[PDB]
RNA sequence: UUGCCGUUGCUAUGGC
């Protein structure tokens, strides 16, 4: 991405947050 | 089939034990009923190629015989044209028997394996357990190779030696 | 007293019920025998109020419903008696469900008035998975994989399922007991869809391992295998008669299998965009054809992955008439979403215009039998009702039903009341996701229920 | 289970019968003897067993018809 | 211009999916951009399938970097959704490769679709 | 037409 | 009318 943001990077961590709980 | 013109160039019989390796065939008689073949059908579309473009019997043979060879599978759909029947070669025919089929298809591992598992009732093309494996596939025929109903891998009871196997462990 | 007597007795009662009814009484008759010849006669389109349905969906436990059956009990006229299996269920109208949860559940849906009440059901699990790892041993009485499709039997004594056990599993109406199960004996065998032969015992299984079974239920055994579909045979449809139709998926070819004959006809869709556009002078190329109906033994309709709803004569190898994109479009992806870059002009180029939108693919389409309309059914929210002209040569749309939200697995149909005034009442199984996969994103507002409507006809 | 099929079904009143073809499916099993296909047939038909004649029966290649 | 490119029009895609579908039967797909990152490596990759309506679609656009380095065939298709009914998997695929072997009974489709893709490109 | 039948 | 959680009525549809 020639300008990247961090709108993803937020959702995708809050994904690896679901599954450390669920684990 | 017929006979080569001379058997024993060093070239073809080095050409004979690829082409039996490779293929399996149990002998060069194979090899020659399809090069009797192969040598028939480049005759006509040779005799074709001769006669005068716009010709009605060019056209109406040239016709029929491309679309049978697009039929066997020997010859692309894209390729409908007597000079690509003229370059055909004997691997082309080779491929199409049965063997090949149920090597490639992923049914048997081995050129080998397809043969014992074609002789011993296991394929079925269709509704019909096919026994020859010289047994030329056409296209629509090939998708259909199957294991037959009545094989222990085609949907059946075990062998004879796996339930007798069987047996001799239950008591 | 002897049984010719009953069966005067009988006649003589019906003759005395139609002449309370009542030229008119000839007409009847006809109209009773219209079955047997293969032409349409029941033409009501223009008759159904569609905007005064009285729509209701019903929500239920299980995920993602996967196939619905309904069973309608029928008036022999040949001898006199209603096709329920016993005298407590005498007009009683009962629908059973499969889902991929490994539940069979039937609901009486005779009052159309009220909502679909469940009644009995039967799970299965890992209980139910075969040691011996023999196809011939696959004899479990339950479920232990995705159960996909559920038909009813004619006669109101049978049900019977299948699905991702490899396995043809029919069971007692009244108490969902197994009475038999009867494996497909291939790796392969995947059921996709079951298909009663009207008024027959007589049934038909389209199995993913590119073959039709046919089944006889009164004797518990297997008849006849076909084969000529060149992938999975994903829907099947039957009629009174023995003339089943099929379609092949990627094959793209509806396939109708003549029986007393052994003989098969092939159809073919071969529809290209460049000259439709030329002609012309968004068309999407044909996906697969994932549904089949047959609204009359001559004719019959299909719905693909291009969203495109074709209708077929048996004369013709090619479409007679086809409906392009009939539910529509899919939404464009959100430009936000599709990149990460924050110049939104960056996102929008991304989109590549219209080029990425696709459209909606027929999930359900259900014809009513030897009429003039069917419904089609998609996730788009909305089912749709389409009427067929009188020479049979094109359809229109009719209207919609906005009720259902998810994707429509089936569509079923249901009428009652006097022969002139009936209402219908339809029946559309809803999911989450689509039956075969879950290849759907999920789709905003999806329930997994049953969907129900009430139509009724006037003027 | 066995299926027994009639095909080519012909009328002759002057001999005074019906000609058909019989197609016999029969998996899993080799053949269903004549006298069966006879008494079966006769109660499809519905005649007397006796009045009831097959012959000329060929199994197919593979067997199951 | 836009970084799925070159995509595939209605008609070529329509070639692909029925080489992916058959592939699927016969072993010789790999399904999914871990397995396409992994054959690219390994260099038994013939040419690459990926959607160009990925979210985002920049979780495959390393794939094209790859591939044209190995000078692999690469191309963009219009649905992830489709892809994964053609690959047999009960969920959606956004990369897809063909594993190298002369010996496959579709060494002809392959070939014919992968000039084509390479026509194309 | 023939007939059809089915036994055991 | 729902496995769970809401809204809307005296019934209909929103989230997982």
């Amino acid at each position: 991405s020639e300008e990247p943001s961090n709108v993803f990077g937020s959702v995708l961590k809050k994904q690896v947050e679901q599954r450390l709980e669920f684990y | 089939y017929s006979t080569p013109k001379r058997p024993y160039e060093s070239s073809r019989l080095d050409a004979e034990l690829k082409l039996a390796g490779e293929f399996g065939l149990k002998n060069k008689k194979e090899i020659y009923r399809i090069s009797f073949q192969l040598s028939k059908i480049r005759r006509a579309a040779r005799d074709l190629l001769t006669r005068d473009e716009k010709d009605p019997k060019r056209l109406f043979e040239g016709n029929a015989l491309i679309r049978r060879l697009v039929r066997v599978g020997v010859l692309s759909e894209d390729k409908k044209k007597l000079d690509y029947v003229l370059a055909l070669k004997v691997e082309d025919f080779l491929e199409r028997r049965l063997q090949t089929q149920v090597y490639k298809l992923g049914l048997a591992k081995s050129v080998h394996h397809a043969r014992v598992l074609i002789t011993q009732r296991h394929i079925a093309v269709g509704k019909q357990i096919v026994n020859i494996p010289s047994f030329m596939v056409r296209l629509d025929s090939e998708k259909h190779i199957d294991f037959a109903p009545t094989s222990p891998f085609g949907g059946a009871r075990p062998g004879r030696v796996a339930r007798r196997n069987a047996a001799r462990k239950a008591e | 007293e002897n049984p010719a007597d009953k069966r005067r007795r009988l006649a003589k009662q019906y003759l005395e019920n139609l002449k309370s009814e009542a030229d008119i009484i000839a007409s009847r008759l006809k109209e009773d025998v219209a079955e047997q010849q293969g032409r349409v006669f029941r033409y009501f389109g223009d008759k159904l109020l569609i905007s005064e349905a009285k729509q209701s969906f019903t929500r239920v436990g299980e995920n993602n419903l996967t196939c619905i059956s309904c069973f309608q009990p029928v008036l022999n006229k040949y001898t006199f008696e209603e096709s329920s299996n016993g005298d407590k269920n005498k007009g009683r109208l009962f629908a059973y469900t499969v889902s991929k949860d490994l539940q069979l559940t039937k609901y009486d849906i005779t009052d159309f008035s009220k909502r679909p009440k469940k009644l009995k059901y039967a799970k299965g699990g890992a209980k139910y998975i075969p040691t011996s790892k023999h196809e011939y041993e696959n004899t479990t009485e339950g479920h232990y994989d995705e159960i996909l499709t559920v038909a009813a039997s004619p006669d109101g004594k049978y049900v019977v399922t299948g699905g991702r056990d490899r396995k043809l599993i029919v069971w007692s109406t009244e108490s969902l007991s197994p009475v038999k199960v009867i494996p497909t004996k291939d790796r392969r065998g995947e059921v996709l869809s079951l298909a009663f032969r009207k008024n027959s015992d007589q049934l038909y299984a389209s199995c993913a391992d590119f073959k039709i079974r046919t089944y006889s239920i009164n004797q518990f055994s297997q008849l006849e295998i076909l084969y000529g579909h060149h992938d999975i045979v994903e829907d099947i449809s039957a009629l009174a008669m023995e003339r089943c139709v099929t379609v092949g998926a990627r094959d793209r070819t509806a396939m109708l299998w003549k029986i007393p004959d052994e003989t098969r006809l092939t159809f073919r869709g071969g529809d290209e965009p460049q000259k439709l556009l030329r002609r012309w002078m968004l068309f999407f190329c044909e996906g697969s054809i994932d549904v089949v109906s047959m609204v009359d033994d001559f004719h019959f309709i299909t719905g693909s992955d291009n969203g495109n709803i074709c209708l077929w004569s048996l004369a013709k190898k090619k479409p007679i008439f086809t409906e392009r994109i009939a539910h529509g479009i899919l939404p464009e992806p959100s430009f936000n979403d599709i990149s990460g870059e924050t110049d939104e002009e960056l996102r929008k180029r991304q989109l590549q215009g219209k080029k990425l939108l696709q459209p909606f693919w027929i999930t359900s389409l259900y014809a009513i039998p030897y009429s003039n309309v069917f419904i089609s059914g998609s996730w788009s929210g909305s089912l749709k009702v389409w009427k067929i002209s009188d020479n049979l040569r094109s359809f229109e749309l009719l209207g919609e039903l906005s009720g259902a939200k998810g994707v429509v697995t089936k569509i079923q149909v249901v009428e009652s009341g006097k022969h002139g005034k009936e209402k219908f009442r339809i029946l559309a199984s809803i999911a989450k996701e689509h039956r075969l996969g879950r290849w759907i994103a999920n789709v905003s507002g999806a329930r997994n229920g049953i969907y129900s409507a009430v139509i009724d006809q006037t003027g | 289970a066995v299926t027994i099929r009639t095909r080519k079904v012909i009328s002759n009143p002057l001999l005074a019968r019906k000609q058909f073809v019989v197609d016999v499916l029969h998996p899993n099993r080799a053949n269903v003897s004549k006298d069966e296909l006879r008494e079966k047939l006769a109660e499809v038909y519905k005649a007397e067993k006796d009045a009831v004649s097959v012959f000329g029966f060929r199994t197919q290649f593979g067997g199951g018809k | 211009n836009p970084k799925a490119f070159p995509l595939a029009d209605a008609a070529l895609t329509q070639q692909i999916l029925d080489v992916v579908q058959q592939a699927a039967n016969l072993r010789q797909l790999k399904k999914g951009a871990n397995e396409a990152t992994k054959t690219l490596n390994r260099g038994i990759s013939e040419f690459i399938i990926m959607a160009a309506d990925c979210e985002p679609i920049e979780i495959l656009l390393h794939l094209p970097l790859l591939c044209e380095d190995k000078n692999v065939p690469y191309v963009f298709v219009p649905s992830r959704v489709a892809l994964g009914r053609a690959c047999g998997v009960s969920r959606p695929v956004i990369a897809a490769s063909i594993t190298t072997n002369d010996a496959s009974a579709i060494k002809t489709q392959i070939y014919a679709v992968k000039d084509k893709i390479e026509t194309l490109l | 037409k023939g007939k059809n039948l089915s036994f055991k």
